[PDB]
């Protein structure tokens, strides 16, 4: 329903493109991407899935298995196909008088709602990793500078989240 | 922890 | 955005729906077929905002129960984000009539090497909503595997994240 | 098994 696209990628001298996978329900999906790597610059985003790497199959794989096949892919180049974060949602929330929208997190994770918040009302989860806060990547930020981010932010306060 |  | 809804009570009081506690949001579970639920089009997995001006965050099982089974009234206003956990795939059937997925009990256990389901992505641990927009929420799986007999060539399945 | 094949 939400159209696969393709990267096309270069190794490193070691083979790698930058890239950390994951093993969910048996697909595959970006867990870490390493800052001004290929993988980087062709946007892969933690979330992102892999539907198949070089034409093949990620179904099923390991994360063992996914990046033994990076490891071991014929050529410089890498093509991959992907589907944009399946899992995203988008809230869109509003600070009160203490400039508060509603939520407590830790480790990048919303782990309670407050009641009577914007959060609240909107229907915000819990056990759900927050991905961008006003079109601002808060993956593999500390706490405190997605609390900064929070701060400065106006008082229309949009994030994208996924179950975690 | 972090109240946002 | 959520949509608002105005459901009114049979005699007895009850209006065909179980509620279900995920991650501090309310998610209806089950919708009987000719109940006050089922007229305002609840569905599986769909997210309960808000009941009667009440916000349901951080709402147990048995709170919801509990303030629908007690509500005063006849009518029971609602505040409805509609299955946001839903995702849709869409596959083709090999020669053999399958799309290539293992399932039991509404639920899809396993994904079948070569086949349309692996090259389109689909997930295990995942609950079967609809194929071909049509609910299989509640059905035995003898009697989705027919509907998935006289669909077409080409399959939509809706899925939802098993909780 | 009683698994479906789909």
């Amino acid at each position: 329903a939400m159209d696969p696209r393709e990267v096309i990628l270069c190794k490193d001298q070691d083979g790698k493109i930058g890239l950390r996978l994951k093993s969910i329900d048996n697909g595959i999906f970006v867990q870490l991407v390493q800052a001004n790597s290929p993988a980087s610059l062709v946007g892969l985003r933690f979330g992102d899935q892999v539907l198949q790497i070089n034409g093949e199959n990620c179904a099923g794989w390991s994360s063992d298995k996914a990046h033994k096949v990076l490891k071991q892919a014929f050529g410089e180049k890498i093509t991959m196909t992907i589907r944009d974060r399946p899992f995203e949602r988008t809230i869109t929330m509003h600070k009160d008088s203490t400039g508060h929208v509603g939520f407590i997190f830790k480790n990048g994770k919303i782990t309670s709602i407050v009641k009577d918040s914007s959060a609240a009302r909107n229907g915000l989860l819990t056990e759900h990793n927050i991905c961008e806060i006003n079109g601002q990547n808060v993956i593999g930020l500390k706490d405190s500078q997605i609390a900064d981010i929070l701060s400065t932010s106006g008082t229309v306060v949009t994030i994208t989240i996924m179950p975690a | 922890e972090f109240y946002a």
